[PDB]
RNA sequence: AUCGU
RNA sequence: ACGAUUAGC
């Protein structure tokens, strides 16, 4: 789905590239023992097992259906690791990712995001397909396939009790509105329709526009957008870095919103926009903190 | 000796040596006012100390590192302190501060935080931000004292200059070592001397209104300002309680070790259970005697009916069978370098083998020796440490055990194997029994419950307006008027016309922060929810109230020791029936949406379904929401208003909470935080906490327990007790009672195994029970051993006061009120009565004068405030006790006690008048009282002690639309408005102004406006008006007293025979009271303690259980009783009750009932403004009011004390008139007989009626 | 003690805190039960030495 | 939380 | 352009 969503474009924008997206394994991949390796070494302290394969045999019967008592016993050892070895690092990583841009984050369990104090919209999604057989066909996922099945069961039971909506809602929200914009203003002039919003650091800051959202809409819509006051939306911007390797000279910035957030009905219902975007300043020297405000520039 | 030379007469006045007059008091007050701090320290240096007062001082308190190596900057541009010892090392470091000081002008030797670093932090430097955060945090730590400490030190010096005091009852001087044996005071002097050094100034720091100044010196650190207050507290407690020197020396050693450590607050938090765990938890390893109360509390349990039946001797087999507390105590003493103190305590504890007074006093001293200060830390750190923990659920509810979603709620099928089924069943039955039960639909009930949360206090209105404007809906604003714009009343006025659909967006708003410090405990953060967010959680708190009222055995007790369940602790601490203390650690983060809220919302949702269709609840219309309940088909399932409430609350609980933190101690530290902890400061928190505690304990005792146990004896024990019989829970804490069998007390091993089972059981759903099995009882911070209360002195500091923000302190009358509160707290804690009275008078004199001209309060005002007086008019010293009623009754009591000597004293010196007075005779009491300033003090004490910023000028029609908004908000249902209009109609028809100000629902908006305007800063003109009012009251001359006091003085009494004892004289009921403390011991032995909870007994007196906020039930009942006594037609009472909002039939029936019935003395007393003083509420006053005060004289009817059959309510007033005298005098409470009424019963009743026709 | 050990072994075999089937909570008094141990020799003496 | 700076 | 903001009982 990431590969498919990467190759999606309607107007002169990219909807969801292979960026602005954090993989579920990416939260715990950057540790000296990974979380997968950490939970691999769990047969120690459990009687009657001496290896990961022995643990998989002991916890899974011939039916490949989990034995309730044994898996419930094993969760009592799994949970302390997920509540002491993962949660602080996950919180730090999520906060860092939120600081340097607005990104869509994928996670395996609801409690994984909740216990890390994630600051964002929480969506629970399910797919029609059977995930267990997909795990059983996949290979080389750092350990045994039966280990993957048991670990998936552990994350499933770890999650809280709440009804997950279907993936169709999010996918339709992400894709469908843009096609109507292509139908309407695809024939229209590009520069006349194009518009964007971003932070505006004042010129008299010796050592700038950092886009926040981009709106593609008919000319009348953006003309209506112009006079709306993008004020009382302050943020502290820390922008110091070597150039991000890129098509244009562009350094990366870090903005944190202190006041409220942008209401979507304040933007429009007649105009589409982008859900995720990275932060980078449009232009060297050192960096500092500037209390900037929003601004709406167009052609 | 300079203290003697400058204070000679005053010590003799307040030590029972000579008479106590006003001129000496005023001269001493002036001398207190003009007394420099350096002079205080010189007088301190004049003290000729001795050995036994000297304890070595480590050299490492002064030499400390800097602050840079303790803080850092993390991601998101936030300032926080790096930790060196675990995750709790987030308190104030003990590092030096000298390099951050710039000298202040007008005095060279003092300085404050530099403005250069402040600006360099403001514009964005990192090190400057760290330095200013450290400086502000140290300022906040140093600013935790009521008043400049030198005033308290000087007051102690003046009070203790008197020496030993004679005891009228014991007929001997009190053997207490003088100031030469005061270790903490010597430590204070040594620390001040070492810090001051060559510099002429001697004060380490000076405490101003807003901010304090530091005396720069290389030996100055940040641990000094709490250490000084701690030592002064210890010295005052030693002087006023007779603490033995050894325990105080140990406490000072602990305090110095805490100061010398890395962090004072962190060390004192880590070592806060040294004394209570070595002494209270380890006595009576071997018993040989003593007496314990033989309490027995009746089978009616929800009413707390306790009975006392003598005292039984202690057998040898009633020793301490609890597991030994030696290993962990020794390990803790070894870890923190306190081995000597722990060893001394353990060795000293074992020497007490009899349950006499001495052991209880030793326990009291040990518990008092702990350090009581208000711990402080940066808000961004308490937020990050308290709101990030989450529960650990090891066996969660299986996913297959739920169903399709009813909107955002899934009902849990009763086929589940999880333990949540019983919780769901209990909450479901509670919700159903609520919904069927009919009082929840009368409009008055809805109005009351909607006005519960509308209070003149902040509720995060800025977030509300931001969220509500995010949807382009505009709310009115009010400008130019002086009301506060950051209170929930403002929000209620703003949310009047708006419907629920528009305001439903604000439910998901981000709550603002709150904070308040606490003694020897980490500070608690509080999140106030906006008005609709309080509104949406009404069914939750209501069904929790139902659970706590009917299903379980629990209490919702009050704040003070007087309004608490003391008997239950006395019963649970008796040796035959040992008890278990159960506490839940971090209950705020305990309940989340995974288990508890998930079960509870569904239980409430389908609890009300089949009982209330339609019939919208308060301000929440009914609505429609689909469900996918059964297999594939989905219905529309119309829901009531309460269920829409539940849906909104369920989305709020499922998503979580957003918590804005914008502190002031750290610049550039504003951010937001998402947390899953249940909100504190909401309406429903404590009720649901207690309900869940009771339900989980019950299900453990029933189903989970026996399913996970093997031994037969533990099973026999577990099948025997249930929460309805022996379990009492209030919020976080709880207490369980194990009753004794025929063969003594239950075996300890079974209890230990059961506690292990409880610990195992609690971790399944994310709870960590903090269980202590020590043979004692703890509940609501009350300590009992062997049926004897123990007041924790250190938990009530004398100089401490919590302050979260950096706001300036209130003016001088506020500190007067605070001193009076300190005296009352000392009264409740049982100090040495003579010494405590003397020290209270010393503080009284010290804080009695303030300049602007100068203003002074004559002593008599302070006497009217309730402080007893020692020796006046040449009477016997130490003749009045502090059970004196405060207020008018109190003046009457002592004046009538000492009247025949007052007249003689007046006549003996130049006060003679030919006119004869029925009260004082031929003595010119008018001129004498005017000269003595007694009238001036009596009248000035009644003036308000806060600026009259209420009533400030406001532009018109703006206040009018404001009041209209509150009126519309209060009364949305037309029928209630119709009731109020009717009540006014028949009130105009019948009331005819018989009572001047009848309470009504239309005046609630006015009271709310006044209260909302009150919570604001007062301009200089308001303070000027207040001082002018005090000056005018002082300068004026008054002809006579108030009408009530003159009416009281017409009554004469006689005291023949003392009561027979009600408690055995060898039974220790409470610490601090013993033969060494004659007055409280004799008072309690003669009268007796109250064996019934005061809350229910006071509740049964009221006619109406509760009323709308902004009105007083006491006021309503007083108006009703005035309209009975002053003759009025029944219709007047019906109109009044209609104006309160009661329905016409019920109002008529209640008025008819009230017309003819008689009521107990308390309610009748309220008719003339009399209530039981808060001091008496610790004793059994009801029996004295009923039996031991007899209106019939001891020699039959006198034809003068003839109460008419009309105005029969006079008996209650006479009962308090007698009881005040019976309780004021020292020694044994004495039976008191009515003697004479001057003008006659009918004349006195006419005087009371002509006063009632006022106000 | 040997019956208690058997009960614990059954509890482990069942994977619960308490086994439903127990050999120690039996209501029948069985104080005369003797189980073979190494205390007594074949001749009838005790193996103190 | 704008007239205090 | 910055600034004297908070629970419930």
């Amino acid at each position: 789905i990431m590969r498919v969503l990467d190759s999606i474009s309607v107007l002169g924008v990219k909807i969801m590239p292979r960026a602005h997206v954090v993989d579920s394994d990416e939260v715990g991949e950057q540790m000296e023992p990974t979380f997968e390796h950490a939970v691999m070494e769990i047969y120690k302290g459990i009687a009657g097992v001496d290896s990961l394969d022995d643990l998989t045999k002991w916890v899974l019967n011939s039916d490949l259906v989990p034995h309730d008592d044994r898996l419930g016993q094993l969760f009592q050892a799994f949970l302390p690791l997920a509540k002491d070895l993962l949660a602080p690092m996950a919180r730090q990583f999520y906060d860092n990712s939120m600081s340097e841009g607005r990104l869509l984050t994928f996670a395996h369990a609801d409690s994984e995001l909740l216990n890390a104090n994630y600051f964002g919209h929480l969506l629970r999604l399910k797919i029609p397909y059977i995930t267990e057989v997909n795990l059983m066909i996949r290979k080389n996922r750092e350990g045994g396939e039966l280990f993957q099945l048991v670990l998936s069961y552990l994350y499933k039971m770890y999650a809280t009790s709440a009804q997950p909506k279907w993936f169709g809602s999010l996918l339709r929200l992400l894709i469908c509105p843009w096609l109507h914009m292509e139908k309407l203003i695809g024939e229209a002039d590009p520069a006349s329709t194009s518009a964007e919003i971003g932070w505006h650091v004042p010129r008299e800051q010796l050592m700038g526009f950092i886009p926040y959202v981009s709106i593609r809409a008919p000319r009348l819509v953006i003309e209506e957008l112009m006079e709306k006051n993008w004020g009382q939306y302050h943020a502290q911007v820390i922008v110091t870095d070597q150039l991000v390797v890129g098509e244009p000279r562009r350094v990366s910035a870090k903005a944190v919103i202190k006041g409220n957030h942008l209401p979507v009905k304040l933007i429009s219902r007649f105009a589409c926009f982008t859900l995720t975007s990275k932060y980078e300043m449009r232009l060297t020297g050192r960096g500092a903190a500037y209390n900037a405000r929003l601004a709406f520039r167009s052609d | 000796s300079m203290i003697l030379t400058q204070f000679g007469p005053f010590i003799e006045s307040i030590s029972g040596i000579t008479d106590q007059s006003n001129d000496v008091f005023e001269n001493a007050a002036k001398a207190f006012s003009m007394f420099t701090r350096s002079d205080v320290y010189k007088a301190l240096d004049e003290i000729p100390f001795s050995e036994d007062a000297m304890l070595p001082i480590p050299p490492t308190i002064y030499t400390k590192p800097s602050h840079d190596s303790y803080y850092y900057i993390d991601a998101l541009n936030r300032v926080r302190r790096k930790t060196y010892q675990g995750p709790d090392d987030v308190y104030v470091p003990n590092c030096s501060i000298v390099e951050l000081l710039e000298p202040h002008e007008t005095l060279t030797s003092y300085g404050r935080l530099s403005e250069a670093i402040e600006n360099r932090a403001k514009d964005g430097d990192s090190q400057a931000r760290i330095a200013t955060t450290y400086g502000r945090i140290a300022e906040s730590q140093a600013r935790q004292i009521k008043a400049p400490l030198e005033k308290f030190v000087l007051a102690l010096l003046v009070a203790e200059a008197g020496g030993s005091l004679y005891d009228p009852v014991l007929q001997k001087y009190d053997e207490i070592p003088g100031l030469s044996h005061n270790c903490p005071l010597w430590c204070f002097r040594e620390i001040c001397r070492h810090i001051s050094g060559p510099l002429p100034d001697r004060a380490p720091y000076l405490y101003l209104s807003a901010g304090v100044f530091w005396l720069m010196s290389p030996r100055m650190t940040s641990a000094i300002p709490p250490l000084l207050s701690d030592l002064v507290n210890l010295a005052i407690l030693q002087q006023t309680a007779g603490l033995d020197p050894s325990l105080v020396r140990l406490g000072v050693q602990i305090c110095l070790h805490a100061a010398a450590s890395s962090s004072y607050a962190w060390f004192i938090l880590k070592t806060k259970s040294i004394f209570p765990q070595n002494t209270l938890h380890s006595m009576y390893e071997s018993l040989e005697g003593g007496y314990c109360p033989n309490l027995e509390w009746l089978e009616p349990r929800s009413d707390y009916k306790f009975m006392y039946m003598g005292a039984m001797p202690l057998s040898t087999k009633y020793a301490r069978s609890a597991p030994s507390n030696d290993k962990k105590a020794r390990e803790l003493g070894e870890k923190y370098g306190l081995s000597s103190v722990v060893s001394e305590l353990r060795r000293r504890t074992k020497t007490y083998s009899k349950h006499d007074f001495t052991s209880v006093r030793y326990i009291r001293d040990a518990m008092a020796c702990t350090s009581g200060i208000f711990l402080v830390r940066t808000p961004t750190e308490t937020v990050l440490q308290e709101y990030t923990q989450s529960p650990e659920i090891k066996v969660p509810i299986p996913q297959k055990d739920w169903t399709g979603p009813i909107g955002e709620i899934r009902i849990l099928k009763d086929t589940t194997s999880s333990i949540a089924r019983y919780l769901y069943r209990t909450w479901y039955l509670a919700a159903a029994r609520m919904a069927a039960q009919p009082r929840t639909w009368d409009p008055l009930f809805q109005a009351i419950m909607r006005s519960q949360y509308v209070t003149a206090r902040g509720g995060s209105g800025a977030t509300l307006r931001e969220s509500l404007y995010a949807i382009n809906v505009s709310l009115p604003d009010f400008k130019g008027l002086p009301v506060k714009a950051a209170t929930k009343i403002f929000q209620a006025a703003q949310l009047a016309n708006l419907p629920f659909s528009h305001t439903s967006v604000a439910i998901l708003a981000d709550t603002s922060m709150g904070l308040r410090n606490q003694v020897q405990r980490r500070p608690r953060s509080i999140m106030p929810l906006n008005v609709p967010q309080q509104q949406v959680s009404a069914p939750h708190t209501l069904t929790a109230d139902y659970i706590n009222y009917h299903m379980n055995l629990s209490t919702t007790s009050g704040s003070a020791v007087i309004e608490k369940v003391i008997p239950l602790g006395v019963y649970a601490s008796s040796p035959p029936n040992q008890s278990i203390n159960i506490d839940i650690s971090a209950c705020d983060a305990s309940i989340t949406w995974d288990f508890f809220l998930s079960v509870i919302m569904a239980a409430i949702h389908e609890g009300v379904a089949s009982s209330s269709i339609g019939k919208p609840f308060m301000g929440v219309p009914a609505s429609i929401v689909n469900d996918e309940s059964v297999v594939g088909v989905r219905a529309a399932r119309p829901i009531s208003g309460m269920q829409n409430m539940i849906q909104h609350l369920s989305k709020l609980y499922k998503r979580g909470f957003s918590y804005r933190v914008n502190d002031s101690f750290s610049p550039g530290n504003d951010f937001t935080h998402m947390t899953t902890t249940f909100p504190s400061g909401s309406t429903a928190t404590s009720t649901e906490h207690t309900a869940n505690n009771s339900t989980m304990m019950e299900t453990f005792l029933t189903v989970w327990g026996p399913e996970h146990t093997d031994d037969p004896d533990v099973l026999r024990l577990m099948k025997s007790l249930t929460i309805q019989r022996n379990y009492v829970c209030q919020g976080d804490d709880g207490l369980m009672i194990i009753d004794g069998n025929t063969a003594g007390k239950v075996n300890s091993e079974t209890i230990q195994k059961m506690l292990e089972l409880i610990s195992k059981y609690g971790e399944e759903f994310g709870w960590k029970y903090d269980i202590a099995y020590d043979g004692t009882a703890e509940y609501l911070k009350l300590y009992f051993i062997f049926g004897c209360r123990i007041p924790n002195l250190s938990r009530h500091p004398i100089v401490g006061k919590e302050r979260a923000n950096s706001s300036a302190e209130e003016p001088w009358p506020a500190i007067l009120d605070q001193i009076m509160g300190i005296f009352f707290n000392g009264v409740h804690d049982g100090l040495q009565w003579q010494r405590w009275i003397r020290y209270s008078w010393a503080l009284c004199c010290a804080f009695s004068r303030q300049r602007t001209g100068y203003l002074q309060y004559p002593m008599w005002s302070f006497v009217y405030w309730g402080l007893p007086l020692v020796k006046v008019f040449g009477s016997d010293p130490w003749i009045f006790s502090w059970y004196m009623p405060t207020g008018d009754l109190g003046m009457y009591s002592w004046i009538s006690l000492i009247r025949p000597l007052m007249t003689r004293w007046m006549v003996a010196n130049g006060y003679v008048t030919d006119k004869c007075s029925p009260v004082f005779g031929n003595a010119d009491y008018r001129k004498c009282f005017n000269e003595l300033k007694l009238y001036q003090g009596y009248y000035m004490a009644q003036l308000p002690r806060n600026p009259k910023k209420s009533g400030r000028a406001a532009p018109r029609e703006v206040r009018e639309q404001f009041t209209q908004a509150l009126s519309d908000y209060l009364m949305q249902n037309p029928e209630l408005k119709s009731r109020v209009l009717r009540g006014r109609s028949e009130w105009e028809k019948y009331g005819a102004g018989i009572i001047h100000n009848p309470p009504s629902l239309f005046d609630v908006p006015h009271k709310w406006y006044q209260g909302a305007q009150e919570a604001a800063t007062a301009t200089r003109e308001e303070l000027a008006e207040m001082d002018e009012t005090l000056m005018r009251a002082r300068k004026h001359s008054y002809s006579s007293f108030s009408k009530l006091l003159e009416a009281y003085l017409l009554v004469k009494w006689r005291m023949c025979e003392a009561r027979e004892p009600s408690v055995d004289l060898r039974l220790p009921l409470c610490a601090g009271i013993d033969p060494l403390n004659s007055d409280p011991f004799l008072k309690m032995v003669s009268v007796g303690p109250m064996l019934q909870s005061t809350r229910k007994y006071f509740a049964q007196t009221l006619f109406m259980a509760k009323t709308v906020s902004g009105l007083d039930v006491n006021a309503i009942d007083s108006a009703l009783l005035r309209l009975r006594t002053l003759g009025a037609d029944k219709k007047a009472l019906t109109a009044q009750l209609l104006m309160v909002g009661l329905q016409e039939s019920e109002a008529d029936a209640l008025a008819g009932k009230i017309m003819l019935q008689d009521v107990n003395t308390v309610q009748l007393a309220r008719v003339v403004n009399l209530a039981v003083p808060d001091t008496w509420m610790s004793l059994d006053f009801d029996t004295m009011f009923k039996h031991h005060v007899k209106l019939l004289p001891k020699d039959g009817r006198h034809l003068n004390t003839d109460i008419p059959p009309r105005m029969g309510w006079l008996r209650a007033i006479l009962r308090f008139l007698g009881a005040g005298m019976a309780m004021t005098a020292t020694g044994v409470a004495v039976d008191i007989y009515l003697e004479d009424i001057h003008g006659g019963g009918r004349s006195l009743g006419q005087r009371f009626m002509t006063w009632m026709r006022q106000e | 003690d040997e019956a208690d050990d058997a009960t614990k072994k059954q509890a482990k075999d069942t994977e619960k805190a308490k086994a439903q089937v127990t050999y120690s909570d039996t209501g029948i008094n069985n104080a005369n039960e003797l189980s073979r141990s190494g205390n007594v020799d074949n001749e009838g003496g005790s193996n103190q030495k």
